């Protein structure tokens, strides 16, 4: 198994297990030049990210991962991406899709970018 | 028939889907569409100018994770923009909900909502509030229930006399709204 | 708008206009370091990703963007997350998301690193 | 509340099976398609001597144009049709391919293998390759020949009766394509003569 | 002369005595405190750039009924802490003496052991082993002298600054009592590089 898909697999595992458990514990993952992108909205730095998902108005959030991808890229970074599926308190299942860029910093991997979108659509 | 596309929108939280199963046909004739996210519930009026009909879009939630897609908000010819009463923050959100609404649809006529009124400690109150009409209503007492869809149909239709020859069927209360509480709060909103 | 969101904005826009037009033209956009995924299938170099792509057995496709987000990498990079529909042939419309890192080379952006996954789960 | 079996349409795309499953009108009237799945699901009903039979069967949104399948697909399957096009050789060497998979997600369920388009006069794989739990039928969807092989097969496995047989056909679209009676009965022959050797 | 204060603490079992031993000049010319608890062993080490002289104290056992003394620990300039990679427990009271190593000894540079890895069934392995994060580990086993230096030496380039600082001489030590099968400590020193390699943040 590469070492960028060992890296990608363990971070993923990570990050859902902590959203699902606690939202607030998830700004370990980031550092102040993280960029997020969720629905759209932007966000700067580690506490601006730590907010956003701290302040969704959920009680309970569960995900599943259906596929997740990982590559290396030319700056030995590591790309992972994801596509799932999630269940906010009793609303009914949604899919999602979320990508993630981790890059070595400080001899630990580090999330450097971040994007989210549910997978909602214009035509029934 | 007569049938206006109209869209639930608000903060999650503040009772949009509570409010809308109210219609008890509505709910049951109700349609899920997955990849819109949406719950279409069809709530029929019979009214001195013949049945109408409005096609409410409830959401599946996800205005919690952010704001709702365009193919929400296509061609829709009204809408209600729901907040909670005793909470400040869903009121501070209205003209983001607004905001959104007008860029997919310019003109389109809009009643403003403020549920649980029924809760005794109300955080928004008739002086910060005063083709937009407001109205409070309490979705678990079915208070005011009609009088969004009224203003609408006389709106839409360009008939301000239409009068509802008949109350839908709702689902019965789940809280006592206080009639004494109830006039002060019409009687607030009348003066201006 | 921010430079990356024009760049990364542009690239989409031509990526699936030649897709939807004539998959065998997309050489251009990759190089012989870049890496795509393809459905949990990997490939590297413009030479493979091209005949994976063409060798795809439909007639004619078409893909609607539901969403792009673009941000810009630590490393000078702009990465892309697409979420959309697709139809091919007269098969039923189909989620999709795709993933791009695109990187400036020779004053000219070619893509590095592609995902793609159709919007599919094992339940509903 | 009634007998239903899932029934999984698998096979390479192009093959034919959206074809083949729409020839049952009300199947086609009263399927549901799931986006999240990538699959329209068709209730085929089915008339025996011994009453109805409704099969369920999920038909795919073009995704094996894409790439796999995913295992919840086939998940809970009671039985499968494989497809192939007899006018592409390589649409039957990828059969394996799809009885691996299903052998895989599923249990030990019944499995038809069909080789489909045979009204086209330039047939690649013909009955001596076929033929070296599992049957074989020639069918051409467009003309509804043999149409009701693989279901009668597959519920006479799954009933556990061999003697099960159609009171009557459902309704079934109109042949587009005329399948030449003399090309039938010589496949046919050609399979009498594959099973002698078998 | 140039000598540092090393304080060898951890779990009872876990081999610290066993380990200072090795160096048999050190254990010739050690140092009995009663009171204290303690015997300090003068682990001379020559480097390139000169000798260098680790006094490290090891316990009299009293670490078997709870902590150690102040007294033990203060000005120490160094310290290694030991667990057993065959017990769990020496490796869960890891934070323990780090927490009390840290309050009479604050900022001084400190290097963790697993020691007896020459024992197959080792229950403490490398992934588990992240805890380190002035902290450096090493795989040790003290019956076979394996690794032995490592700790001593990165204590050495820590001290004096100099990180490329070596030693020019291994001193005398008391021969194995135990094989340290060397595709076995292979594969082991692989897994730790694999580990650090593909390590995420601290919680
Ligand atoms: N007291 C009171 N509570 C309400 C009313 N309408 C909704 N709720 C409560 O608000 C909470 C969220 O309501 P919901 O319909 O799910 O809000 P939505 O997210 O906009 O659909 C629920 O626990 C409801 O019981 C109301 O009129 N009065
Ligand atoms: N001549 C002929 N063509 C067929 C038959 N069945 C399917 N096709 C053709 O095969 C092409 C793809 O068929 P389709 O049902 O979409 O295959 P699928 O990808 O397996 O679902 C279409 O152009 C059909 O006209 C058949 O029985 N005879
Ligand atoms: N197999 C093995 N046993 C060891 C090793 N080091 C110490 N021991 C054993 O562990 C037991 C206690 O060791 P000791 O040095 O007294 O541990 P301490 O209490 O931390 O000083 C003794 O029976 C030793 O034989 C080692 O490297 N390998
Ligand atoms: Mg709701
Ligand atoms: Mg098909
Ligand atoms: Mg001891």
């Amino acid at each position: 198994k590469p070492i960028w898909e060992q890296i990608g697999s363990s971070f993923i595992q990570h990050y859902y297990q902590l959203f699902d458990n606690d939202r607030t514990q998830l700004g370990a993952i980031y550092i102040d030049a993280s960029c997020l992108t969720w629905e759209g909205q932007q966000f700067q730095g580690k506490a601006a990210i730590v907010e956003k998902l701290s302040s969704l108005p959920f009680q309970k959030i569960q995900h599943s991962i259906t596929a997740q991808d990982h590559q290396p890229t030319p700056d030995s970074c590591i790309i992972s991406m994801v596509v799932g599926q999630l269940k906010a308190d009793e609303d009914p299942i949604m899919g999602f899709h979320q990508m993630f860029l981790l890059k070595n910093i400080n001899d630990a991997w580090v999330c450097t970018n971040d994007m989210f979108r549910l997978a909602l659509h214009n035509f029934g | 028939q007569v049938q206006f596309k109209l869209v639930l929108v608000g903060d999650g939280g503040t009772g949009k889907t509570t409010f809308v199963k109210r219609h008890l046909t509505g709910e049951f004739e109700k349609k899920y569409v997955a990849t819109l996210g949406v719950e279409v519930h069809p709530l029929v009026f019979h009214t001195n100018r013949g049945p109408i009909k409005f096609n409410v879009w409830d959401t599946a939630g996800q205005e919690k994770f952010g704001g709702l897609r365009d193919g929400y908000y296509i061609q829709a010819q009204c809408a209600i923009i729901m907040f909670d009463v005793t909470s400040r923050v869903t009121y501070k959100n209205v003209p983001n909900w607004h905001r959104d609404l007008v860029r997919v649809c310019e003109n389109i006529p809009i009643v403003l909502c403020g549920n649980k009124v029924d809760i005794k400690d109300r955080k928004v109150k008739a002086k910060s509030i005063v083709n937009l009409q407001y109205y409070d209503i309490s979705a678990k007492s079915n208070y005011n229930f009609e009088k969004p869809f009224l203003w609408l149909a006389r709106k839409l239709i360009g008939d301000p006399n239409l009068e509802f020859v008949a109350m839908p069927a709702l689902a019965p209360p789940e809280v006592v709204m206080d009639p004494a509480l109830a006039a002060q709060y019409e009687h607030d909103l009348e003066v201006a």
